[PDB]
């Protein structure tokens, strides 16, 4: 079965840093691209990132010149580096594979099951 | 009349070694190691091994920037390819199909079916529109291994290919040797590929290997023959970086400089005069006079 | 970057009755929108893609259609195991954009 | 400079096919079609049927309809026909000839006619 | 469209063959063949009116509607043959043939 | 010379080098691919019948050798492109729109132009680009009791956009089609018009028609300008024992230099050399005991360069080669000196 496992969460303080990791099986991880998403309580879904197939081409969100992407195709695992963390970054991160016919090309639509960062 | 034909099994992998070297260009060389950049599956990569046997694995996959595609069968099994993007009555898409007398290359704005397939007739589509392209030529297909480069560029679609005879090991993995892929034919198409599937005829086993094609650097040498008979993934190791810095498949005793290293930046540093008010520029191009 | 919106924000409806939620786009993003449901406590499930078509395992009571800026999603009958956050996504470009959520 | 040759005699029995071959030179093959007409002793001329050399459509006479089938290889630039069921009423001799009467790629009627002809096979049932 | 030739049998005189048509014939469809004996049939007019290339002057055709027309000035030692009508107005057919003698 | 390149009116013993031995091409040798495949103008403009012009047709050219000598063979006004050089151009699609109308309609067909065809049947773009082709079809199309089965539009609420057709039959707020009625006894004018538009497509797109090409016959052991399908230079053809495989064109040396082509006609593999060249060197005792010179073609054979001693320097010209042995005075190389000696 496929699964994609959000770690890192917790609690920082204000103008700290968080990486956080998504582990990802039951499928051909180093083939597709990735996505992090984030939902904060009271709030809508809020797209953060994403990073292509190889690593190569990255894009980002709000989030711009903050919080970093990247992956290892070694080791089947999706990053996410938040620098400068704000009291409004405290949400629910997700990491996901978008179904998308233009960009990454998924035919499939996986989700995991989210982390809590809180920032105070 | 599409045909609904099953469960859901996480893939396997076998290790492609060195493999999926095509000739770059239609240029003779001889005698000679060439450098060159392009896309070309990486040395000893990761691929996606699928199975045909009561199992049929034919999931749509995503194209990315290139796919290599590899068989192993006897049968004829695997007898065709859909490109595109939605796969359906939206947008025009790619159907390659091969048969017994010869291949068909057409581009119209398909129907495909929820799980599409030959029936030795077509019960691929359900419909097509209005077509943009048509092509017919001569048939592209121990075992038989069939391999394939599907490249997409500046609106060509370009399919490298090479076949040869196997000797049957248990293992049933990805043969190690080097062979060289010859092109075979390029389509002025000029659409969007950004999936495709795997179509499979029914009346056996087999099984199908894919890979992607990455954006990098390789010594090719060709021999008397101008035949491409090794290859160096110049981004592979410090080992392979030295040989092909010193254009050579041999290094000699010794020690070289070959790269450099530097530290990257990690976050943007903005720092500007905390300023509130707005600059007049309203009460000098909007005055009375 | 393109903005999405969706009405009505919240509506109130019982079994058997249809619902209709409209998602607009700011920008023609042609036929590439998602829509999907999400419970409480749960990651969002996608239930239709390409504007109209549906995911395999969705029940055929569901469906949507529509192209350029205005896209309808629609349940043609209400059910009990229908009560969640419908929310639609455009993938026309990056950066990619959910609406604001929609109530039922 | 445009010849056509066909295939020599064949002698065939009751319920039999016979394959007539006709190799064409002296012109572009894709640019015109292949015509195919039959001439029983002492008997005029009867048409049998049309092949397109570029898309391989056809157009068959009602007579043949279930019974010839035609078809072209451009490779060789050679044309050929294969009539199926032959009875003592098909002794005949078989001519192809250079159809400028439909055109190939569009499938519409032209003014013209068959100006070259090959030899004619002669096909015996017996 | 059935194609009626006449006389059934016909040197330095002038010869004139008919062909009728049941139905009308656009000039545009209708040509004349000359076939002499052992040998295969070869255009002579196109067009109803237009020579084939080859064609000697001395052949002429013409007509309009259901009456076409093919003549030859002259009659030469290798004028004598059998000469046919077609039409390809509708499908594709040939006159029964007409001998000239 | 040797005086002008050293700028003096005097010359010390010894050899200098003044000047470049160089072979010029004679002829030009131009190689294309025979045409395979040809557009289908034949079953445009000879077919047996045309639209009318309130529904004209259009047929589409495509992947195909365009030869247009046959239309200039047998009105023909171009738009934008010369009628004498689409012998040399390439397209990514050609379109041939054909209808009948009047002779004085004729004058319709044009960018620019307004009346009931231009307006209501057959609009072409102000920035047409294309060639117009008609004739009298009198003779085929008029018919005595009048030939009704050409129409045109009259009416109609508005005017056509480039290359719009427009064939319904709803009334008009009149039916709006009207028949020519067609006949053998009307003046020139009200005669019948055959029309064949042929629209060039130029878009930054790989070409799917091409006119063909002027080609010569193929020069060998010779110094030739050539040009094999596009592959220029010039040098000097031999045959060669290279193997290409069954895609390659041509082939390049270590240095990336074309050394070998395919011939598109024959595809048979030519060697190619640069035409013999050297250095041209002055041999001389001082212009104060003589004004006798030699003259030495460095690394070129004797036969090559139309007292001749060939050596493995080159060819030596004006210097009597002798059996004797003396010390060396002007050196040459590979073991041989020149000198002034007894007259
Ligand atoms: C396959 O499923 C489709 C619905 O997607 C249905 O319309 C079709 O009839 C099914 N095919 C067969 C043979 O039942
Ligand atoms: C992917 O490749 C790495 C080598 O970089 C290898 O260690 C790993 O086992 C491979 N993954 C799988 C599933 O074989
Ligand atoms: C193979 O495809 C071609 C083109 O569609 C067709 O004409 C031919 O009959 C097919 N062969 C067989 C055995 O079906
Ligand atoms: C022709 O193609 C267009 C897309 O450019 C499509 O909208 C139209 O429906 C097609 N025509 C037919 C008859 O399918
Ligand atoms: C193909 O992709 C490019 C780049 O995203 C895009 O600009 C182009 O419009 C796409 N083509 C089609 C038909 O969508
Ligand atoms: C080159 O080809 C010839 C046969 O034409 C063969 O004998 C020779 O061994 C080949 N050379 C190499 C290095 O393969
Ligand atoms: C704004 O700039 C002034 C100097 O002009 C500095 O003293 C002040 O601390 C700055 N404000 C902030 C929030 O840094
Ligand atoms: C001048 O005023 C008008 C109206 O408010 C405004 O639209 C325009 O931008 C102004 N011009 C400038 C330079 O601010
Ligand atoms: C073109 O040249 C090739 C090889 O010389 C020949 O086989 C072919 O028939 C030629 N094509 C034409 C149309 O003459
Ligand atoms: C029409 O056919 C005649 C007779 O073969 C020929 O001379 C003429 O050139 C053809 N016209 C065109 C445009 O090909
Ligand atoms: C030229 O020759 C004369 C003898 O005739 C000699 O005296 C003089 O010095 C020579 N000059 C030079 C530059 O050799
Ligand atoms: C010069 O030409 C002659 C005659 O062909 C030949 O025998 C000789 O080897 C050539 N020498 C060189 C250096 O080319
Ligand atoms: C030198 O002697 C050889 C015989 O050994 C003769 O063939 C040659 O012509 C002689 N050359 C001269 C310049 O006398």
């Amino acid at each position: 079965e496929v699964q994609l496992v959000e770690s890192g969460g917790g609690v920082v303080q204000p103008g700290g840093s968080l990486r956080l990791s998504c582990a990802a099986s039951g499928f051909t991880f180093n083939s597709y691209g990735m996505h992090w998403v984030r939902q904060a309580p009271g709030k809508g879904l809020e797209w953060v990132a994403f990073i292509r197939y190889d690593g190569g081409n990255k894009y980002y969100a709000s989030v711009k010149g903050r919080f970093t992407i990247s992956r290892d195709n070694s080791k089947n695992t999706l990053y996410l580096q938040m620098k400068s963390l704000r009291a409004e970054d405290t949400a629910v991160y997700y990491c996901a594979n978008l179904k998308d016919s233009r960009y990454s090309g998924s035919y499939y639509d996986y989700w995991g099951q989210g982390t809590l960062v809180t920032v105070s | 009349q599409c045909v609904n034909l099953r469960t859901q099994l996480p893939p396997a992998y076998t290790n492609s070694f060195t493999r999926g070297v095509y000739y770059p260009d239609k240029v003779f060389r001889s005698s000679v190691l060439h450098s060159t950049q392009d896309l070309f599956l990486p040395f000893f990569s990761n691929v996606t091994w699928f199975h045909v046997i009561k199992r049929f694995d034919n999931p749509v996959l995503p194209f990315n920037d290139g796919v290599y595609f590899a068989s192993i069968e006897k049968s004829n099994i695997i007898r065709g390819w859909i490109f595109g993007t939605t796969l359906d009555s939206k947008t025009q898409s790619l159907l390659i199909v091969n048969n017994a007398t010869n291949v068909v290359i057409k581009v119209c704005e398909f129907q495909f079916c929820n799980d599409p397939f030959l029936d030795h007739e077509f019960r691929v589509y359900s419909s097509a529109n209005n077509c943009t392209f048509e092509y017919v030529s001569q048939p592209f297909l121990f075992k038989n291994l069939r391999e394939f480069v599907f490249k997409n560029i500046d609106g060509y679609f370009k399919i490298y290919s090479k076949h040869t005879p196997i000797i049957v090991r248990e293992p049933e993995d990805l043969p190690q040797g080097f062979s060289a892929l010859e092109p075979l034919v390029d389509l002025p198409i000029g659409i969007n590929i950004t999936r495709f599937q795997t179509l499979l005829a029914l009346h056996g086993a087999a099984a199908y290997y894919v890979g992607y094609l990455q954006p990098r650097t390789f010594l090719l040498k060709y021999n008397e023959n101008g035949t491409i008979t090794d290859a160096v993934d110049c981004a592979l190791d410090p080992l392979s970086e030295t040989k092909c810095t010193l254009k050579s498949f041999t290094v000699e005793k010794g020690i070289y400089q070959t790269s450099n290293f530097r530290v990257q930046p990690t976050e943007s540093i903005v720092r500007f005069p905390n300023i509130t008010n707005l600059c007049p520029f309203d009460e000098v191009f909007n005055a009375t006079r | 970057v393109i903005w999405m919106t969706q009405s009505p924000s919240s509506l109130s409806a019982s079994v058997g009755d249809r619902v209709t939620i409209t998602c607009q786009a700011s920008q023609d993003i042609r036929f590439y929108l998602n829509w999907y449901q999400q419970k409480p406590g749960k990651a969002p499930k996608l239930l239709i893609s390409d504007a109209s078509n549906m995911e395999t395992g969705v029940p055929s009571r569901f469906s949507g259609s529509g192209s350029g800026t205005d896209f309808t999603f629609t349940i043609s009958s209400l059910q009990p195991e229908d009560i969640a956050t419908y929310y639609c996504q455009q993938y026309d470009n990056l950066p990619f954009t959910f609406g604001p959520g929609t109530k039922v | 400079q445009v010849q056509l040759v066909q295939s020599g005699a064949e002698v065939k029995k009751p319920g039999a096919s016979v394959k007539v071959s006709c190799k064409a030179s002296g012109y572009p093959f894709t640019s015109y079609g292949i015509s195919w007409v039959r001439q029983a002793p002492g008997q005029g001329l009867e048409w049998m049927g049309w092949i397109s050399t570029y898309n391989g459509n056809t157009n068959y006479a009602q007579k043949f309809q279930g019974r010839v089938t035609m078809t072209t290889d451009t490779s060789t630039t050679t044309g050929y026909m294969e009539l199926r069921r032959l009875r003592s009423d098909d002794t005949a001799v078989y001519y192809c000839a250079r159809d400028y009467t439909r055109g190939a790629w569009f499938g519409e009627s032209l003014i013209g006619g068959f100006d070259n002809w090959g030899q004619g096979t002669l096909v015996t049932v017996s | 469209i059935v194609l009626t030739q006449s006389p059934g049998t016909l040197p330095g005189e002038r010869a004139t063959l008919s062909c009728r048509a049941s139905q009308t014939v656009s000039s545009t469809s209708l040509a004349w063949y000359q076939q002499k004996p052992g040998q295969a049939p070869r255009l002579l007019i196109y067009g109803a009116s237009s020579r084939a290339t080859g064609i000697p002057d001395r052949f002429s055709g013409s007509g309009s509607g259901t009456d076409f027309t093919l003549t030859i000035s002259r009659l030469e030692p290798e004028d004598f043959a059998v000469y046919y009508c077609q039409q390809h107005d509708t499908s594709l057919t040939f006159g029964g043939g007409t001998k000239v003698e | 010379e040797t005086k002008c390149t050293l700028k003096s009116f005097t010359v010390e013993k010894g050899i200098y080098q003044t000047s470049n031995f160089r072979v010029q091409p004679t002829e030009s040798i131009v190689r294309f691919p025979n045409i395979t495949n040809l557009c289908p103008f034949d079953e445009v403009f000879n077919a047996t019948r045309f639209a009318s012009v309130y529904a004209w047709n259009r047929k589409r050219i495509s992947n195909c050798v365009a030869d247009y000598s046959v239309l200039y063979n047998l009105t023909f006004k171009c738009y934008g492109v010369s009628p004498t050089k689409l012998n040399d151009l390439c397209f990514t699609n050609v379109y041939a729109d054909s209808f009948v109308i009047r002779g004085d309609e004729v004058r319709q067909i044009a960018p620019g132009q307004t009346g009931n065809i231009a307006d209501y049947n057959y609009k072409l773009p102000d920035d047409f680009t294309g060639c117009v082709i008609a004739w009298n079809s009198n003779k085929l199309d008029s018919k005595v009791s009048g030939n009704y089965n050409y129409l045109y539009r009259l009416f109609r609420k508005s005017n056509l956009k480039p290359f719009e057709r427009d064939i319904s039959t709803e009334i008009y707020q009149y039916f709006p089609l009207r028949s020519y009625s067609f006949r053998p006894t009307y003046g020139v004018g009200h005669q019948p018009y055959r029309v064949v538009v042929l629209s060039f497509e130029l878009l930054h797109a790989p070409a799917t028609v091409c006119g063909p090409k002027k080609s010569t016959n193929l020069v060998k052991n010779k110094c030739v300008n050539f040009n094999f399908n596009g592959l220029k230079g010039t040098g000097v053809l031999t045959e060669s024992n290279k193997k290409f495989l069954p895609f390659q064109q041509f082939g390049r040396d270590i240095a990336d230099t074309t050394d070998a082509v395919r011939d598109p006609q024959t595809l048979e593999i030519l060697d190619i050399t640069p035409c013999s060249f050297g250095g041209v060197s002055v041999i001389t005792p001082g212009t104060n005991t003589s004004n006798q010179v030699a003259v030495l073609y460095q690394g070129v054979n004797c036969t090559e360069v139309p007292n001749v001693f060939q050596t493995r320097a080159g060819c030596l010209i004006g210097a009597e080669y002798v059996n004797n042995s003396y010390e060396c005075d002007i050196p040459i190389g590979a073991g041989i000196c020149a000198s002034y000696q007894t007259s």
